[PDB]
Parts: C-alpha cells; sequence; structure tokens
RNA sequence: AAGGGCACCACCAGGAGUGGAGCCUGCGGCUUAAUUUGACCAACACGGGAAACCUCACCCGGCCCGGACACGGACAGGAUUGACAGAUUGAUAGCUCUUUCUCGAUUCCGUGGGUGGUGGUGCAUGGCCGUUCUUAGUUGGUGGAGCGAUUUGUCUGGUUAAUUCCGAUAACGAACGAGACUCUGGCAUGCUAACUAGUUACGCGACCCCCGAGCGGUCGGCGUCCCCCAACUUCUUAGAGGGACAAGUGGCGUUCAGCCACCCGAGAUUGAGCAAUAACAGGUCUGUGAUGCCCUUAGAUGUCCGGGGCUGCACGCGCGCUACACUGACUGGCUCAGCGUGUGCCUACCCUACGCCGGCAGGCGCGGGUAACCCGUUGAACCCCAUUCGUGAUGGGGAUCGGGGAUUGCAAUUAUUCCCCAUGAACGAGGAAUUCCCAGUAAGUGCGGGUCAUAAGCUUGCGUUGAUUAAGUCCCUGCCCUUUGUACACACCGCC
C-alpha cells in the first residue's frame, strides 16, 4: 500500500436552499430574473443558469455566451 | 440457403439446446427426483417431455409450475408462442434409474442419515 | 466510472469479446460448428450435445 | 397439376433414418407415385479433437468426438397434385425433414 | 524446511496437518447422524390497461 | 441502485404479466431483449429481480448463464398493492382462461 | 535374497535422429515497478498458454458500486442524480477545484447484514484426467483343509498377445478384466438405388486430318430429367446382406491345447475406441452459478479505464525448425491427392470464383456457395524432365542488419504479419551420452482443422514417395509372478 497520493476527496453538495430565482412585484407581477432555455423537451418550465460569462441549460447542456 | 444455417451447425446447435434445457430442467426440477428430458422437434412445433418420478410435483396447482416452465423456455430459447408444448410423464421402474436413485441418495445424506 | 468510459474499450474481437456459453470463461473456447463453449465444458456435454467417442 | 417434390431427410441415427425413408417409399409406392430412389448424400463427420484433461498435466491424451450426419434424398414426381396426397410425413425423434419444390 | 526451493514437499507421506494423516481415521467408529456408517447401520394487465387507458 | 421509476414500473408490469422472468448474466448488455422499447438497461433488470429475491417476492435459478426468477405468492400481493391493481389481475401462470 | 516371465517408453540388428551450429518456443537463473502463476518416467510447443489492447491473473495510476435487504435518521421548504465552460488530469473520468443550472424518493448517512474475487490451501474436498497399466491381473457360490484370521479353487508343466486355453488336480461350477464388442481399412463387375456422382452409347459441333483413313483420333466442347428427349451402376456415394473360421493339405506337438509352412484366396495378426480389483496426500480451488474453511470487500485482492509487463539477457537445460550440399541449389516445363472447413443468438469476424490495376505484397468491381449444388476435376509438395553452377563457407546456408512498400486492427514502437532491394554469421555431419521405431511402418514431402481481426517453426489429422534390419533374448533398464525373510501394517517416504 502506501500511495503516494493523500486520499481523494468526494464531492458534497451545499444542500443549498429554496431556489425563489424569480420574483414579484406591485401585488405580483411574474418576472424571471433568470434565463429560460429555449428547447423543446426542456420544456418552457425549465431554466437556464446563470454562469459569469455563459448560459447553460442544466438538462439539454445547450450553451450560449456572451462576448 | 442464405437466412438458414448449415446443417452440420444446426445440429450442434439442436443438441447445444438439448444440453441446456436438461441442465437448466435438473437444476430446477432435482428436488422432485427429475429423470431426463426427451424432446421431439417437428418443424412446426416442439414437444418436449420431462420423465420425472413424481409428476404430481414436477406439476404444480392445477399445472401452475408446468406452464410456468413453458413459459420460461419460452422465453430463454425465443420459442414463438404457443409453439412448444411441455408434458410430464412417469419413469417406468424408477429403480433402475440412475439418475433417480443417485438423487433419492443425495437427500438422505442430506438428511444425515449414515 | 460514468457511461463514456465504463464499456468504451473496443471488443469487436479477440480472446476478451468471446466467452464460454457455459461457464463465462476465455480459455480454451471451441468455436467450430458455432460451438462456443469450453474445452472442459465441451468434455462435460459432448454425450449431450450427441458427439460420441468411435475411435 | 405438374408437380414435383424433393423431400430431404437428415438425422444422427441410420437406423431410424433408414426407417423413416424406408416407409415413405413403401407408403408413396401403394399411393403410385413416381418416386426416384432414395439418394445417400456422403455423412459428414464433425471431428472435435481436445484434450482429455481439465488442467494440463498429463501424458497428452487427446479425445476424438465424433458426430455423424446422414443425409437422403427422396423424389416423389407424380403427373397430378402431391401436397394433397402426402399430408402425413410419419417423424420420428431425431430425424429432420426439408420439403422443397423442383423448382428450387 | 518439509519443501525444496520451488516449494514441493521431500516427503509426501509425512503429513503436515496434526488433524489427519494418510490415513483415513475414523470419528467415533463411524457414529452419528452426518457420519459414515457402522455395522448395526449395515444391518389481466392488458385487458386492465386498455380500460384504464378507456376513460 | 439508481434505477428510475419507469424502469422500475416497466420491469414490475412484465413481471405481473407473466410470472416469469429470463436474463442473461451480461451487465454491459445494452437493453433486455423483452420491452427494449422502455430503453431499459440488463443490468437494471437483474438489480431489481436480485433484489426482488432479497425480500423474497421471488425464486431465482441459474442455468449455464442465464437467470429464471419465477414469482412467488408473497410477491403477489406486493406487485399488486405496488401498481395499484384489485386483487382480479393475475398472471398467466396463475390464471390461463380460468 | 533366489527362481521364472514379459516389454523397441529394454536390448540385440539396424534405420532416422537428438546432444555439435543458427533460430523459434518452454523452463531455471539474472535483471526488473512488474518481468503474474501452476507443474520439476508420470514438469520443461504442457495449462489446448501462437499474451500489442482485451486476455490478465503482475506493476504504475485514475473512475465506478454493480454494498442486496432490515432498522434508525435526513428529507418534495429537497434524500439525492447528472452536467456546459475554465482549471486539474493521460483522458472529451463533473475524478476533483470555481461555478450556477438540472435530476425527484429510485437514492444518501449511520448501525447490522450481504455480495463478488484467475486471492490462499489440490496436504480440506467433488468431478475429470495422468500413472502403476493396457501389464494380466481380480472375486463370489458350493465342496475340501483347517479352532481362527484364512487357504484351495487362482497349479509342476505345455501353450497363448492374454490365470488365453490344454492338461495335472480337493476341487466343481462361474463372474470382472482379456476376449467378445463398436468404429475404421481391405473384397465383392452380387442387391437397392442416384441431373448435388457419374459412365458407356448416340446426336451436334471444334481441331488434326485429306493419303482417304471416317464405327479414324482428341475434347472437363455442347447435349440426350432442357423430363418425354438413351440405357447402366463398372468407376463415386451409402444402406442391407455376404466373406476368414487356423477353414484345406503336409510337418511338429501328451498327438491335446496349439505351433510352422504351403495351396486356394482380397485379406491367413488393419488400426483405433472401450477397458477390472485398487493405488498414487500424482495434477487441477487459474474451467465452472463444483465447493468447505481462511483472506479481502470502498484508498477493494470487486469491477472498469490508460500505460507498461508477461518477450525483458554474462548463463544452463528440454521439445523443435533449417542447414552443412552435386543423391545438390537455381531456372523453366511436364504432372499426380486425401482428410476437412466455409456467411455467425449473443458476435462485430465466412470460403472464394471471374474481370480489371500493380512487379510483388496487395487493391477495385462483379458474382456463386448455409454446400457431393460454389471454391473444386482442390492443376499441393516431393518427385520427373531439360538449363546453369562446379568441391570453392562456393550459385549450399539465410542467421544478423539497413532502406522501402502493403495488409489487419482502436492502436504495429519493444520491429504482428506479408512483399521488394541490399550484408552474408556459424555450420564441412557433430564428444560423453541419449530418443523413437517392425510395413504402406521409419523417413523424405506438402495440405487441412484448432489457436485466429492478423498470425504456425506447435499440436491434431490427411495424402504423396517409400525403405534397411528382426520373426530373437534377458546382456542393460525396468515391470510382473512364485518361493523366501521381516521387529514393517500411516506398510522402507517404515520401524528403530
Ligand atoms: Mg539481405
Amino acid at each position: 500500500y502506501t500511495t503516494p497520493k493523500k486520499n481523494k476527496h468526494k464531492r458534497k453538495k451545499v444542500k443549498l436552499a429554496v431556489l425563489k430565482y424569480y420574483k414579484v412585484d406591485e401585488n405580483g407581477k411574474i418576472s424571471r430574473l433568470r434565463r429560460e432555455c429555449p428547447s423543446d423537451e426542456c420544456g418552457a418550465g425549465v431554466f437556464m443558469a446563470s454562469h459569469f460569462d455563459r448560459h447553460y441549460c442544466g438538462k439539454c447542456c445547450l450553451t450560449y455566451c456572451f462576448n | 440457403m442464405a437466412v438458414q444455417i448449415s446443417k452440420k451447425r444446426k445440429f450442434v446447435a439442436d443438441g447445444i439446446f438439448k444440453a441446456e434445457l436438461n441442465e437448466f430442467l435438473t437444476r430446477e426440477l432435482a428436488e422432485d427426483g427429475y429423470s431426463g428430458v426427451e424432446v421431439r422437434v417437428t418443424p412446426t412445433r416442439t414437444e418436449i417431455i420431462i420423465l420425472a418420478t413424481r409428476t404430481q410435483n414436477v406439476l404444480g396447482e392445477k399445472g401452475r409450475r408446468i406452464r410456468e416452465l413453458t413459459a420460461v423456455v419460452q422465453k430463454r430459447f425465443g420459442f414463438p408462442e404457443g409453439s412448444v408444448e411441455l408434458y410430464a410423464e412417469k419413469v417406468a421402474t424408477r429403480g433402475l434409474c440412475a439418475i433417480a436413485q443417485a438423487e433419492s441418495l443425495r437427500y438422505k445424506l442430506l438428511g444425515g442419515l449414515a | 466510472g460514468h457511461q463514456q468510459l465504463y464499456w468504451s474499450h473496443p471488443r469487436k474481437f479477440g480472446q476478451g469479446s468471446r466467452s464460454c456459453r457455459v461457464c463465462s470463461n476465455r480459455h480454451g473456447l471451441i468455436r467450430k460448428y458455432g460451438l462456443n463453449m469450453c474445452r472442459q465444458c465441451f468434455r462435460q456435454y459432448a454425450k449431450d450435445i450427441g458427439f460420441i467417442k468411435l475411435d | 397439376a405438374i408437380h414435383r417434390i424433393r423431400i430431404t431427410l437428415t438425422s444422427r441415427n441410420v437406423k431410424s433414418l433408414e426407417k423413416v425413408c424406408a416407409d415413405l417409399i413403401r407408403g408413396a409406392k401403394e399411393k403410385n407415385l413416381k418416386v426416384k430412389g432414395p439418394v445417400r448424400m456422403p455423412t459428414k463427420t464433425l471431428r472435435i479433437t481436445t484434450r482429455k484433461t481439465p488442467c494440463g498435466e498429463g501424458s497428452k491424451t487427446w479425445d476424438r468426438f465424433q458426430m455423424r450426419i446422414h443425409k437422403r434424398l427422396i423424389d416423389l414426381h407424380s403427373p397430378s397434385e402431391i401436397v394433397k396426397q402426402i399430408t402425413s410425413i410419419s417423424i420420428e425423434p431425431g430425424v429432420e425433414v426439408e420439403v422443397t419444390i423442383a423448382d428450387a | 524446511d518439509g519443501f525444496d526451493s520451488r516449494g514441493k514437499r521431500e516427503f509426501d507421506r509425512h503429513s503436515g496437518s496434526d488433524r489427519s494423516g494418510l490415513k483415513h481415521e475414523d470419528k467415533r467408529g463411524g457414529s452419528g447422524s452426518h457420519n459414515w456408517g457402522t455395522v448395526k447401520d449395515e444391518l389481466t394487465l392488458d385487458e386492465w390497461k386498455a380500460i384504464q387507458n378507456k376513460d | 441502485m439508481l434505477m428510475p421509476k419507469k424502469n422500475r414500473i416497466a420491469i414490475y408490469e412484465l413481471l405481473f404479466k407473466e410470472g416469469v422472468m429470463v436474463a442473461k448474466k451480461d451487465v454491459h448488455m445494452p437493453k433486455h431483449p423483452e420491452l427494449a422499447d422502455k430503453n431499459v438497461p440488463n443490468l437494471h433488470v437483474m438489480k431489481a429481480m436480485q433484489s426482488l429475491k432479497s425480500r423474497g417476492y421471488v425464486k431465482e435459478q441459474f442455468a449455464w448463464r442465464h437467470f429464471y426468477w419465477y414469482l412467488t405468492n408473497e410477491g403477489i400481493q406486493y406487485l399488486r398493492d405496488y401498481l395499484h391493481l384489485p386483487p382480479e389481475i393475475v398472471p398467466a401462470t396463475l390464471r390461463r382462461s380460468r
């Protein structure tokens, strides 16, 4: 035994709290502060990521980068 | 012809099916004194006979076990539905069957007899 | 690991592709006449298959 | 329809193959169908030579397993139809038939 | 030290186990249940789905 | 086991449609020969049947390279209340025409 | 210890060799991160073990759970599953790091409990195989000898391949093994037959013919089940029947068992397979969903993936291949086989004809064949007939090595294999020793199968050409039987 590498650390999820990444205003006006994934199997429900430099579909893995 | 397999491979494959079916039936019906399997093959359908010591045991309540085996041997070997028939036949003079006596000996020794 | 490397090895040939139809062993394979049976499993099942020792 | 049928019999044991051919010729002769003589195809010997030992240690003894396949041809050529006259084939286990028309 | 360089023993008859040796000694003269004997011993879903998706 | 519910329900409904189950011992086989339209893998069917056998709703037999799971009476009612069925729907092994 | 008997894994008489040389391959050793491991007559081309990856069991690294089920937690306000980009990594392993999405009770965590393992133990075992031993040995019943265990039968002798028989005879009658048996080869102009085998006869042709041959010769040219448009099974195939029995004659013998020779005969001993009571701490847990116990089980000895290794080289040994030459090598022409395979459940991979391109290896189209239908009349080699070489390490040998060109594969480097042009090493018949063998045999000589995507210096078969010596013996080496001795009986690997 005695592997030169120290034991690899397995990734642990952040156990993130509730999403709530879309807000309402003046007694309720829908406003999606996130982006929407346009794929047809993705549908109108799921939402795009909000990376610092790209937009990523969590299911379809489509990318939309702004440069 | 092109779809058909050669006669040599056909007969080897038929023997292969006999061997596998016999081994599966041995393992499954060993505790019922399964003596052997005899398979009559016609180009239309396949008829197989389980020669056993206890037909009343190899076929379950209302023939549940035998029809269950028929379904099993359909699924494994790809036989089309309703093209294979399983029959159970009592072995004549079971005392002369080498496999049956060996099975009864195994049952006795498992029970713990000297 | 994940899907793209677990069985990604090209196994369309060689010893690793073929296996014993009885005991899943890769040694002593008899592929003649489409047997695909082991050197030892064939000696076990030859009588059932129909191969008889004549000479 | 005018029809001519070639029936091929194939098996492993000569006794039952000869029985299942001879009764076919004998049955058709009573029904007055022109039966060409049963042609004996050369027998096919599948030979497998394998080491007897399951390990490798020994005096290098080999087993010569032999599987013989015997094949017979029977031709029925009647001026009239043949399928309606012959609807039974009287098979026993082991022997396999294959119907063929003379066109093939 | 009972073996040569390769590892085969130089005295095959000299048993290396304290429990048993070359000869088979019988436990209690072959007595008890799980033992050799003695002299005394010698002497339908498809239609249900079809009606489920009906309404 | 990371087996999705669609795969689970398809395998269970096959097991209740016919009280038998046959699968090759091949974890790397992409699809089961039966109900390959569901795109379930043979690994999933093997592990589902293994988990069924562990709690005893099915009995497992093995040929050369094939499993032969036979559904049990204890499994009949478990599948009944898992698939929400009345006690009238039975496998063909239980009833044929009667 | 003595006396008998047998055996080409004993000799004799010989033959071909091995050990001498080069190389392939397998062991030991050395070396190595690993160079995985078993086996030491009856291991060492054996594990069907010809390993590029896989195989793989070993090493260097990195993923995954494919840890069932039970209990308790955590949890739709999320148990949890994946993942684009950058780093990071060999990796386009979201393996991890920043990162926000996505997945919906399947999972996750802890405690018990599984499960798998080419991990160990073949000295815990089953099965199978090898050997003693394919030697001729082994055992009841009844009767006799005995107080018993036991013994006789199962033997002085002759004879046989054989306790195979005959004879002697307190034994008589048997049984297993041997034999008999099955398969295979040798003969049937006798039988049944055959457009997936053909043969004769006949008809059209094609050519040599013309001297004219003319029922002339050759034709694997085309045909005559193109089913109305010949017969036949000799050749071929494969079924049933026959045939060979020491049957006939002479000689030897208890004149018995049998032995020798000769005639008629195809054959007067064709090869195998099977194979007793038992024994070998023989070999295999690396054949298995054969298996006990032990070991490991999440940083895995599970499983997968990448690379390497199994090949590694001062040396020793074993099975082998090629040679040392003229009984030859090269070049060309002529001319003859038989085994047997051939398109795939998974499974990806078949045998190849024909035409075209290239010098070759090969490449490109176009078929046929699941097969007595196509390869294929298997135009095989040796050999035979002509050319050159000329006793010279030489036109023998092709080892070592350079360059180039193709094929298979995901991948050819540590050269897979193949082709082409170059260098041309030992080797001039091999010490002590040692192996195999009695007739279609040794040996020369090629062709199939297995291994196989690519692969034969291996093995298993087949055919071709085709001998010398021997019809004996216990000298050597062993084995068996009898007598004998024994303080052994786990049986000399003993006891002491
Ligand atoms: Mg050169």
